[PDB]
């Protein structure tokens, strides 16, 4: 409608075919598409409208950094940031918020760093970060009665400090860490001084690239089998692995992968009044010239958190007040950017990716275990973190021995 | 006499609070610059600043103001190495040149990453050989690491790794942390590590001496390796981040090794700028509010002042400045090439610029001995040269090993 007014939201993601990562933001584009065609069929935000404005950081530091400073510059007045996919980039803009009080929502940043609320105070996130993964170890631990870990972490940021967060989640949990090891380029090490302590529980926290490393280093030194078991981060692209490929193989074989659940198992009506079946088919519909993206899902429960974000924000019977408040937004209105920041920080809705919730600005959500069965990363359980409990699948975790190894 | 615009960070507070000495000493240099008749005639070079806080999020802000408000600066001049690297990486898309006169973040030597960075300060791997000598002088072969996750400490950390390599040394345990040293040193006093590089700024050293007092991580069988940058009244400031008390915190630093680099000329010799090293001193001395001993950046303030001489001469060989615009390589390329030949004597020695290591061959060592520094020695890595002054001193009139050697 002419007269609707827009309340206008700067998308940041990489966009181009000319780089790598540009597959992402172009393979959200229709879960994005979908939500935003519901919530204006449905006039939820009535008599305005969300304005998403799309902006290509190109996965790209220099270029990310000015697009952000051009969409500020000659865009629309921007009440918040969706966005923001590559971690470099992420961090970029989500610590200097604050400078143009904005509030962001990050629909594919996992690295664990975000989750400082001293450096990003007004950055929030859809996806479970990979932090998220130890509170889900820690029940998979319980459950298969592992109280003896060794830890092997590549000496990188993003790793240290997933490391440095098990410490405080296993603590008053009865596990000992018997043995922690660290990495910069040579896994080998650190392997050979996990197997002389005699650690049978690993718990890995290192890149795709070392991971290679480390499952070799693991087949020189006979740690694997039905003795040892690796928990290692499940992101890796499928088939990262394609030592000779049949060693590798022999070491990898049951090895348990920890990441973030693309979609909600549960047959519940969304937000939406869908499945996350009947979304995941309409989502498959919608997209045309791209390859489907891992975080779809993430991102079309954000523009929901976006879009009950901005309902929250205009709930006072000081209307004419605060429309006007949004109309004159022009990035230095301290007052509306607490207001948005506390609406989102209410969030609190059933989404296609679980229940939709925020601690800290940290998702709390849905880990899925995997298991690498003959080069193939088989689903074997769900951790939910608002309930704190673990579902292990029925007929699909094994062990190479007789019963799950022992942690001594 | 055009105006010709200088864009400024200055870190008043934050990691590395340079900017309270470097600033006066900028406008030191300036004012003797302009009042040159035989540098820059026809031009005028003027400061617009703003304080960085040491902080990317915040230095965000201010290069946004300065890039998109009049008037067209020829020149950005970050101090801190997290705000250098987020300013020099996002220069090119404004083809200005970047100079630096505080960041020492080994990273920057990247001139691919960084096209247009020049800095007066010397690079972080500066202090590595350094490092190397005296672990040979001490017969030590095994060290350990910890480091908070800046860029300027992770790529320190990765060319010591290559020197020890070298010298046949072994890092044999590395920890890591962004803001919570807890973990990382628990861990180092479970490993038994004896001799440990520790690289961080002055906050987080407070941090981590606090774990260090907790875990009895200090005595004469550990021997603590810092950056000298501090305050040298550094462990003895209340700090609300930590429980530790002064006199607990005085007895974990005590006989901890230092290194820091020699910026001022020690010979009696009168630089471009017609001054001595010692009446520089005098001079900054007179503009500052508090004693020498209580401005940051006090130690760095001469490599300020020679950044706005070799600046001030590359303008000059170029002589077209108020032409000067954004999307214009020209001017760029052409200062560029001026900077890239400098060739003068200023108050920190002779100011040469070659990407990777930043020139001067010396540094000073010192120890903490009864809570107080005491110089005890200097390294040339160019010429090998270790002056030491025999002056360190250790708990039973040695330094210890780095490890046990006695389990037959
Ligand atoms: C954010 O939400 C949490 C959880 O409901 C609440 O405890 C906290 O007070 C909220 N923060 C505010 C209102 O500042
Ligand atoms: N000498 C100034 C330099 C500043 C920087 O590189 O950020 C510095 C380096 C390291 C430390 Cl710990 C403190 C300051």
């Amino acid at each position: 409608p002419p007269s609707s007014p827009p309340l206008s939201i700067m998308g940041l993601m990489p966009l181009t075919k000319e780089v790598a990562k540009g597959s992402i933001g172009r393979g959200v584009l229709p879960a994005v598409e979908l939500a935003i065609e519901q919530i204006r069929n449905e006039s939820l935000l009535r008599p305005y409208f969300l304005d998403l404005r799309l902006y290509d950081t190109e996965c790209d530091n220099a270029k990310g950094l000015k697009a952000f400073y051009d969409a500020i510059k000659y865009g629309p007045n921007h009440l918040m940031v969706f966005g923001g996919v590559c971690p470099s980039v992420t961090s970029i803009i989500a610590e200097s918020l604050q400078g143009w009080n904005l509030v962001q929502l990050s629909f594919a940043a996992t690295t664990p760093v975000l989750a400082d609320k001293k450096k990003y105070p007004y950055f929030f996130r859809t996806v479970p970060s990979d932090n998220a993964v130890n509170p889900a170890i820690l029940k998979l631990l319980k459950h298969y009665q592992w109280k003896r870990v060794g830890t092997l972490t590549q000496d990188v940021q993003r790793f240290s400090e997933v490391r440095n967060d098990l410490t405080g989640v296993l603590y008053g949990e009865d596990i000992e860490i018997s043995d922690t090891e660290s990495f910069s380029n040579d896994p080998c090490t650190s392997v050979k001084k996990l197997k002389g302590n005699d650690v049978r529980i690993i718990l890995g926290q290192f890149d795709q690239n070392m991971a290679a490393k480390v499952f070799c280093c693991a087949y020189e030194e006979n740690m694997y089998g039905s003795k040892y078991q690796w928990i290692i981060p499940g992101w890796y692209e499928p088939s990262w692995w394609e030592c000779l490929r049949k060693n590798l193989l022999a070491a990898m074989e049951g090895y348990i992968g920890v990441d973030f659940e693309p979609l909600s198992s549960k047959q519940i009506k969304t937000i939406s009044g869908k499945t996350p079946q009947q979304y995941e088919r309409e989502y498959n519909n919608k997209r045309s010239g791209v390859g489907p993206s891992k975080f779809h899902g993430y991102a079309y429960d954000g523009i929901w958190v976006i879009a009950k974000t901005l309902q929250r924000a205009m709930e006072t019977l000081h209307a004419s007040s605060r429309h006007q408040r949004i109309q004159d937004f022009n990035y230095t209105d301290h007052t509306l950017g607490r207001i948005i920041l506390n609406a989102m920080n209410e969030t609190n809705f059933f989404g296609v990716t679980g229940q939709v919730v925020f601690r800290n600005g940290e998702r709390m959500g849905t880990i899925k275990f995997t298991q690498f069965q003959d080069s193939r990363e088989v689903k074997v359980g769900e951790y939910n973190a608002v309930a704190d409990t673990l579902e292990i699948i029925n007929d699909t975790i094994r062990f190479q021995g007789s019963e799950p190894p022992k942690d001594d | 006499r055009r105006a010709v615009y200088i864009g400024a960070l200055f870190p008043m507070s934050g990691g590395w609070p340079g900017g309270q000495a470097c600033q006066p000493a900028v406008e030191m240099a300036l004012e003797d610059v302009n009042s040159r008749r035989d540098i820059l005639p026809d031009y005028e070079l003027k400061l617009i600043h703003h304080d960085s806080k040491c902080d990317p999020g915040q230095a965000t802000k201010y290069l946004y103001e300065l890039l998109y408000n009049d008037p067209i600066k020829i020149i950005l001049m970050p101090g801190c190495s997290s705000v250098s690297t987020l300013v020099a990486e996002a220069a090119r898309m404004w083809n200005l040149i970047v100079l630096s006169y505080g960041s020492s973040s080994p990273a920057l030597s990247n001139r691919q990453r960084f096209p247009t960075f020049f800095r007066t300060h010397p690079s972080a791997t500066l202090h590595n050989p350094t490092r190397v000598k005296l672990f040979e002088k001490w017969g030590w072969k095994k060290i350990a690491t910890i480091q908070q996750t800046t860029e300027v400490f992770t790529s320190t950390l990765d060319d010591l790794e290559e020197r020890v390599k070298e010298a046949g040394i072994e890092i044999t345990f590395r920890q890591s942390f962004f803001s919570d040293p807890a973990v990382p040193v628990k861990n180092l006093k479970r490993q038994d590590a004896r001799i440990i590089v520790g690289l961080f700024y002055e906050t987080e050293a407070r941090k981590v001496f606090c774990e260090v007092y907790k875990e009895r991580l200090f005595g004469k069988k550990y021997v603590w390796f810092l950056i000298g940058w501090y305050a040298d009244n550094w462990f003895k400031i209340y700090d609300p981040s930590i429980n530790c008390t002064v006199d607990e915190m005085t007895e974990a630093v005590e006989g901890h090794i230092t290194t820091e680099i020699v910026m001022l000329n020690p010979a009696n010799t009168r630089s471009i700028s017609n001054m001595t090293s010692q009446e520089f001193v005098e001079k900054l001395t007179k503009r500052l509010k508090r004693h020498p001993e209580e401005t940051g950046g006090f130690q760095e303030a001469p490599l300020a002042y020679d950044a706005i001489w070799a600046l001030a001469l590359a303008l000059n060989k170029t002589s077209r400045l108020e032409d000067f615009n954004y999307n214009n390589q020209t001017i760029t390329d052409q200062i560029y090439r001026a900077m890239n030949s400098s060739s003068f004597e200023g108050v920190s020695g002779h100011v040469v610029f070659d990407a990777s290591g930043s020139r001067m061959a010396w540094t000073l060592i010192e120890q903490l001995q009864g809570g107080s520094y005491k110089k005890i020695g200097y390294y040339d890595s160019t010429k090998d040269d270790l002056s030491w002054s025999k002056t360190d001193k250790w708990i039973g009139g040695s330094p210890p090993a780095d490890d046990y050697k006695d389990d037959d």
